[PDB]
Parts: C-alpha cells; structure tokens; sequence
C-alpha cells in the first residue's frame, strides 16, 4: 500500500504565525490532472474535519488561513495565520490507490506566555473511606508551559508511591493546560498521617504553589 | 442536518464478532460513498472499508480483508460493518463516514459520525464508582470554587461526565482516563462562583454505556 510519512510530529507556533506541515507519499497519488491527497483536522473528543481536498481545494465553511499545496509524492498544508483554536492532531490521507491510508498526524501546539497555575486539593470523599479505599485529588488548572512538576508530601515528606498524573489537551480559547494529579492510599495508610500537600513548581515563580489539608483541621 | 449516527459499539471477547450500524440522515445517501474508519488508543486514524454509492465495489485494510464485511441498505439509509474473529488490534472509536460526490477520480471524507467505541478484551465489564469531591471542611472561602468527581474503577472506557446535565459547561476540565490495576479511573473538576454553590445544587452525571451505568451525584458540603 502508499505509505504517508508526516513531518514534523509535532510542531509549536506563537498565535499569529505561520504553520507548515508536509506529507511525502511512497509512490505518486496524481491522476487525471488532480492529486488525490485530503488534510484533516482533529480535536480531543471530536471527530476529523475535513479541511483540504484533492491536495489544494478549500472545503466549504472551512477558513482560508488554511492552504494545501503539492503533487506527486509531495504535499504541505499551511495554516497562517495560525489561530488559537487550531490546537488539533493534522493528517493527511490518501485516496488514489485502495486500500486508503492515512499518515501519523502532527501536532500543532500553541507557544504562548507563562500561565500560573490554579491549585485546587480535595480529601477523600467519605463515600470512598466506607468503601476502604483513599484518593487524594489535586487540580492544576490554567497553567503554561505543559510541564509543571507536580509534587506530593505527607506531613512534609515528598511521597511518589501511588501518585497518577493526567492532562488535557491545550484550552482552544486561552491556549493553556490543566492537569489532575491523585495520590491513591489504602484507607489504614490515609489515617496515619495528618498533613497532605501537592506542590506545583513552576518556572511562572520561584516558590513553589502549594495547597494542603490536615485530616485533624 | 447532515447526520451520521453509529451504534453497535461493545466489549468483545477476542475471537468475537460484532456489529456496527450507521444512520445517515439528511443527504442523499444513496449518492455517495461511503467508509468505516478508526481510531486506536495510540490516536491514530486508521482507514478501514469503503462501498460505493450502490455497493457493488468494496475494499478492506489489509489488517481486516477476509474478517470484516462493509455493507449498507440505501432504501433504510444505513450503513453496516460486520466484525468476526476480532482481536486487540481492532480496540478502537469507529467511525462512520461519507465521501464527497465529485466526479474525475476519488474523494476525500467530507461528513464523519461521533464514532461508537469498541474493545476487545477477555476482561469484565465492571461498573464505575463515583465519588463527590467537595472542597475540604476548614477550606477558604473565596470568589471562585472548585468541584469535582472521581470516578473510579472501570472498565473498559469509556465514561462520559456532564455537569447539571450539561448546563454547566465552562469551566469544566475533564482528565483522559488512567489505568490502575487494570481498571480505569478519571476525574473532572467544575469551576462556579461561590455565591453560586452550595445556594444552587452542582450535579455530577456520570454514564458508562457498557455497564449501562447512570449516575448523578450531588456535590455537597463536608
Ligand atoms: C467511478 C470509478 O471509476 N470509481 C469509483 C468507484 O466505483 C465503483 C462502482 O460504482 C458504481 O457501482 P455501484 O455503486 O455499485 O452502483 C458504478 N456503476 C455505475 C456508475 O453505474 C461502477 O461502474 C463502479 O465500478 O466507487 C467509489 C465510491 O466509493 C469511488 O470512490 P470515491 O467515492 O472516493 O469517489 C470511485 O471513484
Ligand atoms: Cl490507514
Ligand atoms: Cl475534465
């Protein structure tokens, strides 16, 4: 089958510039005068939209910052200027020869100002206690640049053992992330300890952002 | 309105078969062509069938020749994937999809389905938990306050969480899913005005299609 090789996997634009994205294809996708290579947009929990069909025509709706170009084995998509809600996974795909195949998609992120993030902390839930078990949630929420490093401590000992991070996908409005961070405990190990802490260090600040609880207020 | 509704989608043994329906509403079905594509836990897309306008011709991935069947019923509007002898590889959000029309060669997809998502797995289906997360009782009071729920313990993925039953809709993180010992756990965080809260009731609607789970915890005050 025709492999579509995408470059680069991700790339990182400040608002406002401009984008450009390549898909080489194994063999040419040419015929009949046109070029048969479609570019699609993806969002976290939306389906791919169509944005460009048979290589450089502009679907309908879709707004004219985009462009696609190329022929042969050779295609670009270009995005300028780059907006904020053109966070998304780009891929190419082709349509001359089936099977169809798609390429791996690139990742178009948005570089924009330090963003401190809004910490937020919850004890278990007693629900949760009468079921045996203890999580304690932490919320980061609003932040810039992605790799905040979050930090646990239980009265004042850093604690790494059963602590499980998650993140968003960048904010298509305000280009930040936010992130969960759980601290997961048996219930017998939750009521031996007193203090619990998560602790955002950031680059935003040279102390670190801290909230905490004491099981005993 | 153009529309594109999947169904079918389920926890399968491996070995299993499964199928998957699609509704098309609102164009002239019989007019276009149509094709299933997926998309795997890794994120990728990946093309899987296709049937022309009158169904005469179809194509498979490599990946599924000779194990799943494409087909559709023009008068009923409905396009079908039959799977058999499903494997981990076919874990993925399927989706249904509508070529363009145009003539002088192929097309590119021009409408897509929300997809209907299917695993393929020896495990159980278990149901999740749901757990309020209230701010904790000496916490401060400020302008703004935070909520959430955890929602433990499932499998497999995935939930869907809302808030007041999607009337509270900014302000609303929801996390990507994690694995703890072999079941998933995710969590989302609300953000409303505290005059807002707990004066007016904040709800968290949790759904889980393969257990036919429905949940709505009331947040409340420790
Ligand atoms: C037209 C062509 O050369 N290829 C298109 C292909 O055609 C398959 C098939 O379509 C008709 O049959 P039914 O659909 O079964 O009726 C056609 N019969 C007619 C026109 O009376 C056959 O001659 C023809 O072999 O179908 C796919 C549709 O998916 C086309 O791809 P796109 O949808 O991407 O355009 C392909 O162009
Ligand atoms: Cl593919
Ligand atoms: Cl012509």
């Amino acid at each position: 089958d025709i492999v579509l090789t995408q470059s680069p996997a991700s790339l990182a634009v400040s608002l406002g510039q401009r984008a450009t994205i390549s898909c080489r294809a194994s063999e040419s996708v040419d015929n009949y005068g046109n070029s048969f290579m479609h570019w699609y947009q993806q969002k976290p929990g939306q389906p791919p939209k169509l944005l460009i069909y048979r290589a450089s025509n502009l679907e309908s709706g879709i707004p004219v910052r985009f462009s696609g170009s190329g022929s042969r084995t050779d295609f670009t998509l270009t995005i300028n200027p780059v907006e904020a809600d053109d966070v998304a996974t780009y891929y190419c795909q082709q349509s001359n020869e089936d099977p169809r195949t798609f390429g791996g998609g690139t990742k178009l992120e948005i570089k924009r100002a330090d963003a401190a993030p809004t910490v937020s902390i919850f004890p278990p839930s007693s629900e949760q206690l009468t079921s045996g078990g203890a999580s304690v949630v932490c919320f980061l929420n609003n932040f810039y640049p992605k790799d905040i490093n979050v930090k646990w401590k239980i009265d004042g000992s850093e604690r790494q053992n059963g602590v499980l991070n998650s993140w968003t996908d960048q904010d298509s409005k305000d280009s930040t992330y936010s992130m969960s961070s759980t601290l997961t405990l048996t219930k017998d190990e939750y009521e031996r300890h007193n203090s619990y802490t998560c602790e955002a260090t950031h680059k935003t600040s040279t102390s670190p952002i801290v909230k905490s609880f004491n099981r005993n207020e | 309105e153009v529309k594109l509704v999947e169904s079918g989608g389920d926890l399968v043994k491996p070995g299993g078969s499964l199928k998957l329906s699609c509704a098309a509403s609102g164009f002239s079905f019989s007019s276009h062509g149509m094709s299933w594509v997926r998309q795997t836990p890794d994120k990728r897309l990946e093309w899987v069938a296709l049937i022309s306008r009158g169904g005469s011709y179809t194509y498979y991935s490599d990946s599924v020749k000779g194990r799943f069947t494409i087909s559709r019923d023009n008068a009923k509007n409905t396009l079908y994937l039959q799977m058999s002898g499903l494997r981990s590889e076919d874990t993925a959000i399927y989706y249904c999809t509508r070529h363009k029309g145009l003539r002088r060669g192929t097309n590119a997809m021009d409408y897509w389905g929300q997809g209907t998502s299917v695993t393929v797995s020896a495990a159980k289906t278990t149901p999740p938990s749901v757990y309020p997360l209230a701010p904790g009782s000496a916490a401060q009071t400020n302008s703004m306050v935070t909520l959430g729920c955890l929602v433990k313990g499932y499998f497999p993925e995935p939930v869907t969480v809302t808030w007041n039953s999607g009337s509270l809709s900014s302000g609303v993180h929801t996390f990507p899913a994690v694995l703890q010992s072999d079941l998933y756990t995710l969590s989302s965080s609300v953000t409303v005005p505290s005059s807002t809260w707990p004066s007016e009731t904040v709800t968290c609607n949790v759904a889980h299609p393969a257990s036919s789970t429905k949940v709505d915890k009331k947040i409340v005050p420790r």
